[PDB]
């Protein structure tokens, strides 16, 4: 019926039951205590089973912190997972690891409908047998490094270089022409960036499609491991039962697996390399797994991903990375120049970039792109610099259409509308080739590079052209 | 040895720290007094900044510095010394009552003979004092003398409770020490009381590796660096701060006006002096280039317990920032930046005053104006 | 003039033999410290990893 | 105790100097060690020459050394430390053999052992 508390050792606890009646691994239990005289405090706190360890002992995780407790409280088990709530419910609030709003507006329905937090992963015979490319409406996203359904992409960067303002207009634009939702979770990151966002996104408006699940650094390693799990629970509901395609952001996959290490020497487990534990491939592969693309719907997902001192061989970043698609890659030197946004063209990788998944034109003019970029790269800096300039023909050309086309890149984002009068443009792909292609035959030669900044389609560059006295 | 301490109220020490709704986006400065952090890498109210570094650098210098150079605000002080000699708190406490500087700090200690768990429990004891102040309304400093000492305790400590081994012998949960203090310095909200805790933790590298345990936890925490480098320091740059790594994630909005209009400039000239010295025949403009670079790095550089006000400092920046030093020999620059001040110590008053009062730049043409007079009135060497 | 030329690249010819002469020995050295930190780093890792296994028992 | 203040100002702007040469001297090291002395700029060369100088010259010669060498050992005041090294940073004795400079007690010593070295 109910345990008592044995052993309090930091956040691992352990609990004793009667014969026959032990919870389910996975299971969790609740402690509700009064203090009863002065020498003693409340206590509101939540655990979640680990390990049988027999003699009706179990030995179990806390999601709080477990100073004030007593060797000989009483425990009950609920007799489920932990369950968040699913549905419209949940778009434009904040929620926690358990579920519960940190926001002021109120508290959800106890009759509503409650999803448990673990389940197994989509079998073989219901998975999309096809490659299916994502539409983004970027420009050099679209071109360069194309997006998949069901992939996973790995974003590189970090301050200065505006990665939230891709995060809100990947939002905006996918919510408004896929009709989807978003869903952030923060883990284990820092609490001022998660005030900021929060922020910025009511600013912008796009929070009436999103859900917020935040789990930071000032909380124990119980619920630094366990919030990603709750976000990817909000996402698969929409997926399963309105069947649309959603994108899933993640602030830190790293600390994910680093609270993982944190527990595993406190339930008695042999280190592995590198002072990991033992099973974590087997726990990556458990959470990556979930997010694909099924019959009804998919769900994308956005990651960001921390390098320890910036060594990849670290075995937390090479598990992680054997499950990404593509990478992106922000770059301050682009932003200082003024290119929004501010995506390196010639350090971003995809998997899709392949003439029988995007098709032989795409592909060409990708290539044709990419090889004139590192022409530029190559020439710019050895030569014409440290006194060395020179004006060989087909050399001016080449650095001219290198200009024209690097300032094409550039984006007007719908959500950077509030500090400009530009309403900003959604791009599909075929455009954005056909201008590529255009500026490459040299059409467009005729032109100033101003006219090539923050545009759509390539059509409205001449109109910019046409009242710039050209 | 001055008598009991009467006081009436206790707080835990170990407390969780505000939620994401409970706070606001840092926007107030905090001043420090030295030219190279208020210009390259400002600090604002809220804010966790590291000072990382090694031995022979004078952290404690800057963090003295920047406790005196409070005096004219209202902000209280705390230092929390792990691990160090008593007669260095002495002398530094010496200092800090020389300068008056005892009306609104507060000191606590845990020198090296004391045993490991009060080096432990030091921290947490010194936030804890600080936020009595934050909860009600006021601003509060607070300097961990250093946190690879407090780190060192900790390990002594789970090693004698025969708690398992992790990498360098530390225990497992190293990080969430760290994460969990740092995480309890805040800008509350205007419903909270919009009172704010600042933090400045000390790291100390051996050999100046920072790619090493500790200095990576902690480096992940802060919100920017301030890195002090040794090569730096034999060559003349005696604040030694490597403008290169060193940086800052709110800096921008904890600024005023006029230090922003001005601060941007300086970055990029100083990057691009120190981005193409590396291969110094050569190009007409790269002389000079490189002339303005020697510039700056002979305009950064400032002595000891010299805290110069915010004013004076966008001055002499903007001084520098149009090129109207480049009539005047290296050598002499710091004389320049000796002379200026005094200048307007009678002369341009009403500017200064315009600087204070409005935190914007005053009419241009005549800031140039005067600097011309200057400089009729300026020898050449 | 044309003797001075014929001298020029005799010169630079001869200064950039000993030049590669000199980086090759800077390597070998180099890769003399490189081995010795390898396997201090293999000696370390294994002694972290059974010291923290035998903490168990 | 290496302050302004504690020491004095000479002594200080001295000591300052004679690191920021060393240091320098350091950074040219693996430069001149692969490709050489002759590709390097004429106040390269002349930090250069006053570095070895001043490295040679930071040596002494010790009472309780006698019994492995012979010399008899050596006591310098600071004022004598001082002056000499300001002498050295000022190019006064930049004509001397870099080996004068070698396990001596003062300046004068180096002046006398130079030249009966033939210079
Ligand atoms: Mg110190």
């Amino acid at each position: 019926t109910r345990g008592r508390v044995i052993q309090v050792m930091g956040p691992v606890v352990d609990v004793k039951f009667e014969n026959g009646h032990l919870p389910a691994i996975y299971n969790a239990l609740k402690i509700q205590h009064k203090a009863r005289n002065e020498n003693e405090v409340d206590i509101d706190l939540t655990l979640e089973v680990a390990l049988h360890l027999g003699d009706d002992t179990v030995r179990t995780i806390a999601m709080a912190s477990t100073d004030g407790l007593i060797r000989g409280m009483e425990v009950i088990d609920t007799g489920a997972p932990i369950s968040v709530p699913v549905g419209e419910v949940t778009l434009g609030r904040v929620f926690n690891v358990l579920g519960e709003p940190i926001d002021l507006e109120g508290d959800i329905p106890a009759d509503a409908r409650r999803d448990p937090i673990h389940r197994p992963a989509p079998k073989f015979e219901e998975l999309a047998t096809e490659v299916e490319i994502l539409e983004t409406g970027i420009k050099v996203v679209d071109l360069l490094a194309p997006y998949i359904k069901g992939g996973k992409i790995g974003l590189f960067g970090g301050a200065g270089v505006g990665k939230t303002v891709l995060i809100q207009e990947l939002i905006h634009n996918i919510a408004q022409e896929h009709g989807g939702i978003s869903v952030f979770a923060g883990v284990g990151e820092r609490t001022r960036e998660g005030n900021d966002l929060y922020h910025e996104m009511k600013d912008s408006g796009v929070i009436s499609k999103t859900a917020m699940v935040f789990g930071q650094m000032n909380e124990p390693p119980g619920a630094r491991m366990r919030v990603a799990l709750t976000g990817l629970t909000m996402a698969e509901y929409f997926r399963d039962e309105q069947g649309q395609d959603v994108l899933l952001f993640i602030d830190n996959i790293f600390r994910f697996t680093q609270a993982g290490s944190e527990v595993s020497a406190l339930l008695g487990r042999m280190p592995s390399a590198v002072g990991y534990q033992p099973t974590l491939a087997t726990e990556m592969g458990q959470l990556q797994e979930r997010i694909t693309s099924t019959a009804k719907g998919s769900i994308t997902s956005i990651q960001a991903i921390y390098v320890p001192a910036d060594d990849y061989t670290d075995p937390a970043p090479a598990t992680t990375f054997s499950h990404l698609d593509a990478t992106t890659n922000l770059e301050r030197k682009l932003a200082e120049m003024g290119i929004y946004p501010a995506v390196d063209p010639l350090a971003s990788t995809s998997r899709a970039l392949a003439p029988e998944i995007v098709g032989e034109e795409h592909y060409q003019v990708a290539r044709k792109v990419q090889q004139t970029l590192q022409r530029y790269k190559e020439l710019q800096d050895i030569i014409a610099i440290l006194g060395m300039d020179e004006l060989s023909d087909e050399d001016k050309l080449v650095v001219h259409r290198a200009r024209r086309i690097q300032f094409f890149l550039s984006q007007n984002f719908h959500v950077a509308e509030q500090f400009t009068g530009q309403p900003g443009s959604y791009v599909p792909v075929k455009e954005t080739v056909r201008g590529f292609k255009e500026i490459l035959e040299g059409k467009y030669d005729h032109l100033p590079e101003d006219a090539f900044r923050l545009v759509g389609r390539i059509e409205e560059v001449v109109e910019k052209a046409k009242a710039m006295g050209v | 040895g001055l008598g009991p301490v009467e006081t009436t109220e206790t707080r835990p020490i170990e407390s969780p720290a505000p939620g994401v709704m409970d706070r606001r986006s840092v926007h107030e400065p905090l001043q420090t007094g030295i030219k190279a952090i208020d210009a390259l890498v400002p600090i604002g109210r809220g804010q966790r900044e590291l000072i990382i570094g090694d031995r022979q650098t004078g952290k404690t210098s800057v963090a003295i510095d920047t406790i005196i150079n409070q005096k004219d605000q209202n902000m209280i002080s705390i230092y929390v010394a792990i691990g160090q000699k008593e007669s260095t708190v002495r002398t530094v406490v010496e200092t800090l009552r020389k300068h008056g500087a005892l009306d609104y700090t507060i000191v606590v200690t845990a020198s090296a003979s004391q045993p490991a768990p009060l080096l432990f429990l030091a921290p947490y004891a010194g936030v804890a004092m600080g936020e009595y102040f934050m909860y009600k309304g006021k601003h509060v400093l607070v300097v961990y003398d250093d946190l690879s000492k407090q780190a060192a305790a900790y390990r002594e400590l789970s090693l004698l409770l025969r708690r398992p081994p992790g990498r360098e012998a530390y225990p497992g949960d190293i990080f969430y020490l760290h994460s969990r203090l740092l995480e309890r310095a805040a800008k509350l909200s205007d419903a909270k009381g919009g009172g704010s805790l600042t933090a400045l933790p000390f790291v100390e590298t051996q050999a100046g590796d920072i790619s090493a345990y500790i200095p990576t936890n902690v480096i992940s925490i802060t919100d920017g660096q301030i890195f002090l480098q040794s090569d730096l320091f034999f060559s003349g740059v005696r604040p030694a701060i490597n403008a290169g790594l060193s940086v800052s994630r709110v800096g921008g909005a904890a600024q005023i006006k006029a230090m922003k209009k001005v601060a941007g400039t300086l970055r990029l000239d100083l990057a691009a002096y120190r981005e193409l010295e590396a291969f110094a025949d050569l190009d007409k403009a790269t002389q000079a280039k490189l002339a303005r670079g020697a510039r700056t790095v002979e305009v950064l550089k400032q002595d000891l317990h010299q805290p110069i006000p915010v004013e004076k400092q966008v001055l002499i920046i903007y001084a520098l920032t149009r090129g109207f030093l480049d009539d005047i020999p290296v050598e002499d620059v710091r004389r320049f930046e000796k002379e200026f001040y005094l200048f307007l110590d009678q002369n341009g008053q009403h500017l200064l005053e315009h600087i204070r009062t409005t935190k914007d730049l005053p009419n241009e043409d005549d800031l140039n104006k005067a600097i011309e007079a200057f400089k009729k009135t300026f020898v050449v060497s | 003039l044309l003797d001075a030329k014929a001298s020029e690249h005799a010169a630079r010819m001869t200064a950039m033999k000993n030049a590669t002469d000199n980086a090759n020995e800077l390597i070998r050295t180099l890769t003399l410290s490189y081995n010795r930190a390898r396997q201090a780093a293999i000696t370390q890792e294994i002694t972290e990893i059974v010291a923290g296994a035998n903490a168990l028992q």
